[PDB]
RNA sequence: GUAAACUCCUGAACCCGGGACGAAACCCCCGACGAGGGGACUGACGGUACCGGGGUAAUAGCGCCGGCCAACUCCGUGCCAGCAGCCGCGGUAAUACGGAGGGCGCGAGCGUUACCCGGAUUCACUGGGCGUAAAGGGCGUGUAGGCGGCCUGGGGCGUCCCAUGUG
RNA sequence: GGGAGCAAACCGGAUUAGAUACCCGGGUAGUCCACGCCCUAAACGAUGCGCGCUAGGUCUCUGGGUCUCCUGGGGGCCGAAGCU
């Protein structure tokens, strides 16, 4: 799973600049800047009126690829939210956010979600004391997301927390920047987020 | 011979309303009066009255209609858009309180005979009782 | 408890036994309409005292024979040949259904 | 200036010793996502003309849609010709579940959360005309009690 | 109908009849060839499609479509059958499966490959 | 197509060390062979899980890209060879066949075939109809059955409500 | 039993490439009576029966009125609302 292969190319295609690379898809070159069209022989050609479908499809994939998650798993979360009271949109994102590897990203530790994964699955994160390496782990209210002892001494984590000093975390999230701890504070309300996605079209893609 | 008085009563109403008839009669029955008593109370008619045609008891029903409108076809909108018999004589219908409907999301009404006289969706629901669903009105 | 039913003596023509026809109403489980559907029960009349057409109550009993699991409780009301007619005649019409 | 979305576009075909001659239809909704929409059917010998024309007729023919949050007040069924549509209200977090025709209309009428089902003929032109007339029969407890005064 | 009609008569449920008697409600069927012919297409077409009459394990025997270009089946080839008509050769209602028993897959074929039963090549 | 190479950094596998929960009763002692108190035996899974040390860049496949249905271009071919779920494609310039380059989907899977429900308000109670589309019996008479005008009480089987057993 | 007229089949003449047809000359059942079968049909308003309700205009058959008209039953045409 977890995609692998060409990325700042889905930063493309969707044409709404995904920060998949981390730092590079920030420079003057996610390749999004220098080639602003779809990949392959055509790309730059008379774009044609996309079908309702094409839209709904292209909107869900967008969201899914952000988190980089197998359709299977993505689908699972969707249904979880559907059979649940609350605005299904809101809820869904919460659950998507509440994933460890994404908290790791959204607390800063890691530059990219795909980098944030590798850390997790290498035991470099730890929860409420005890160490964990399961990207799909869903984090709950009041949960210290530290960094394990043998992971505190590493170039990567420093440089990533370096640019985090002083900068702002989600309103539902805290971060002890010194001690590389940090807490999930609540389930993030829809407004807290900023993704380039009309989540309603994703709810509609799955009504088919 | 008329197989159901009620369903014809409602119909005559449905029928009189359609042409904007000032009033319209309907042969009398205590159970009908009970119905019509709720129809007025719920604001579907001005009301009614016991009357006489060749010795025979009727009920003149005084109909209520909307206001006159502009554009082509000025015909005033209705107070009774739609009125329909439910528990018919062949296919009777009964419901406990928990099973009662919410007509038109509540804008309209469902009328119903119960051991405690003729009631409505809200009344009955509130009383805590059920019975023969008669008809729906909006 | 020992179930009770109320029905009509349609057959008196066994030694110390009678046939009681019991209709029962219940709503159709899809079409609502209330439907009647009857059943003949063989009841013990140990003193051949109940004649034909008498309306009776019958109580659930321990087996009296093959077929017989009920006893006549009491008389409700006598002489109802009109109902027996429905029965006989509806049974008489069957003679019209062969080939 | 309203959103304006166009639903379908066809090429009809009349006959004349010499062959078939073509004319185009464009059946177009136009709305602000605020409670104001209109359905305009424009026909004309060329594509961009009809659609342009449909817009003219669309603003000509509009209707005011009573919302709560982003849904209908109540339920209605509307038969137009043989085509039939069912509108039922739904709670936030749902979305618009419909075909592209009735959808297009409710999106631009500023609706988020609403249930449909197309029965009868699914003929887009008549499904459209059915949905308008449906909205044209909508009401709030205001419209109701204003009628049941007496 | 009235309601009282339904009470007596009821509504009658259709139930289907299978497009494909591979019997046994089975997904597949082993067969033996009897004729390996070259039949011709239905209305607007023109070709010579490769077909085979085949004795099933069911005791039945039918015309089955042979896919691909170039095949290798004779008077007595063991074969596996699939279900699927060919709107073009009326009454051919089953497909032979390639790369199974005496049916060998399509040589030199790289594209749609699991259909047509061909091993993954390494082309060096 | 940042894809590669390349530049560091991590470390699946492998490697070394430690190593269970499930197992406290029966039994043995004090108390009365009881309540209560205390003492000893026992692990198939297994030297496995798991903890600790070390530590190598380390499998990708399958279907599709004419419409439905998301994904286009060259070559080959010439109603042939072939495709096909339905409409249909191929007769020398094919986005539909075959290969190729590219692209969409899903991923240790991906496709096919079979069968169930769905879409099918296409047996329609919810929710369809019969002048011409498929549908009024050639027409009467009437059996069973279905259904039943206005008003007053008796019963309370249908019907509604309450408690309780069962579920 | 009847049989004048008409007429499937059947035969003659025509026409035509052919003419087992269309047109002409004949002609047998049958057409009619009684009695008994047969049970079909574009058996058609291609519209089952009973009831109640929802503008009128026009002409007609048939009844009843202290009969320029009013009322009841039936047969056509044009059409409110509505349905299609």
């Amino acid at each position: 799973g977890r995609y692998i292969g060409p990325v700042c190319r889905l930063c493309r295609r969707e044409g709404v600049k995904l920060y998949l690379k981390g730092e590079r898809c920030y420079s003057p070159k996610c390749a999004m800047e220098r080639r602003p069209y779809p990949p392959g022989q055509h790309g730059q050609k008379r774009a044609r009126r996309p079908s309702d479908y094409a839209v709904r499809l292209r909107e869900k994939q967008k969201l899914r690829r952000i988190y980089g998650i197998s359709e299977r798993q993505f689908r699972n979360l969707f249904e979880e939210a559907s059979k649940k009271k609350g605005v299904t949109g809101s809820v869904f994102l919460g659950l998507l956010e509440s994933r460890l590897d994404n908290v790791v990203y959204r607390l800063g530790f890691a530059v990219s979600r795909r980098q944030a994964r590798q850390l997790v699955r290498h035991g470099h994160i730890t929860v409420n004391g005890r160490r964990v390496d399961l990207p799909s782990y869903r984090v709950r209210p009041g949960d210290e997301i530290a960094v394990a002892e043998k992971s505190r001494n590493l170039e990567l984590i420093r440089q990533n927390l370096e640019a985090m000093k002083g900068r702002k975390v989600g309103p539902w999230l805290s971060l002890d920047v010194e001690g590389m701890k940090g807490k999930f504070l609540r389930l993030p309300d829809r407004e807290d987020l900023a993704l380039p996605v009309n989540e309603q079209l994703v709810i509609e893609f799955y009504s088919r | 011979m008329l197989t159901d008085p009620i369903a014809d009563m409602l119909t005559r109403i449905r029928n009189a309303t359609r042409v904007y008839k000032e009033s319209t009669d309907v042969p009398a029955s205590r159970f009908k009066e009970e119905i019509l008593r709720i129809l007025a109370r719920e604001g579907f008619i001005k009301g009614y009255e016991r009357v006489d045609v060749d010795g025979k008891p009727y009920l003149r029903v005084y109909l209520k209609y909307g206001p006159r409108r502009q554009g082509p076809d000025p015909r005033p909108e209705q107070v009774i858009h739609h009125i329909r018999r439910i528990s018919k004589p062949g296919r009777r219908v009964y419901v406990g309180v928990k099973e009662i409907p919410r007509v038109r999301r509540g804008l309209g009404i469902a009328i119903l005979s119960t051991s405690k006289g003729v009631l409505t969706d809200r009344e009955a629901r509130k009383l805590g009782v059920g019975g023969e669903l008669i008809c729906e009105v909006w | 408890p020992k179930k009770v039913l109320t029905g009509v003596v349609v057959s008196d023509k066994m030694q110390k036994t009678v046939t009681v026809l019991v209709e029962r109403q219940f709503p159709h489980p899809l079409y609502g309409k209330v439907i009647k559907r009857s059943k003949k029960y063989l009841a013990h009349d140990p003193e051949e005292k109940y004649k034909l057409g008498d309306v009776v109550e019958i109580i659930e009993s321990r087996p009296i024979s093959k077929r017989k699991r009920f006893r006549v409780l009491r008389l409700v009301e006598s002489g109802r040949m009109d109902l027996v007619e429905k029965y006989l005649i509806r049974r008489q019409n069957y003679e019209s259904l062969s080939k | 200036d309203f959103e304006e979305k166009m639903i379908l576009i066809r090429r009809t075909a009349r006959m004349q010793a010499g062959g078939r001659r073509f004319r185009f239809g464009a059946l177009v909704v136009v709305g602000d996502r605020q409670g104001r929409v209109g359905l305009g059917f424009g026909k004309a010998p060329e594509v961009p003309l009809a659609v342009q024309k449909a817009g003219y007729y669309a603003r000509r023919n509009m209707v005011e849609v009573p919302l709560q949050n982003g849904t209908i007040p109540h339920e209605i069924e509307v038969e137009f010709g043989a085509s039939k549509i069912v509108l039922k209200p739904a709670a936030p977090g749902t979305g618009v579940i419909a075909g592209a025709v009735p959808r297009a209309i409710l999106e631009l009428a500023g609706v988020t959360d609403i249930l449909t089902k197309e029965l009868g003929s699914r003929n887009p032109i008549n499904i459209a005309y059915a949905t308008m007339e449906a909205l044209r029969q909508l009401r709030t407890k205001a419209d109701v009690e204003r009628l049941r005064k007496g | 109908p009235t309601i009282n009609q339904l009470v007596r008569k009821g509504r009658e449920k259709v139930r289907k009849k299978s497009k494909v008697p591979a019997l046994k409600g089975a997904p597949f069927r082993r067969g033996v060839c009897t004729v390996v012919r070259t039949v011709t297409p239905k209305k607007p077409n023109s070709a010579l499609r490769k077909v085979a009459k085949v004795r099933l394990t069911s005791g039945y025997e039918v015309t089955a479509y042979i896919p691909g270009e170039g095949h290798n089946l004779q008077e007595h080839s063991v074969v596996l059958i699939r279900g699927g008509r060919v709107k073009d050769l009326p009454g051919v209602r089953y497909h032979i499966v390639r790369g199974v028993y005496d049916a060998a897959g399509v040589k030199d074929r790289k594209k749609s490959r699991s259909k047509y039963g061909t091993k993954k090549p390494k082309e060096a």
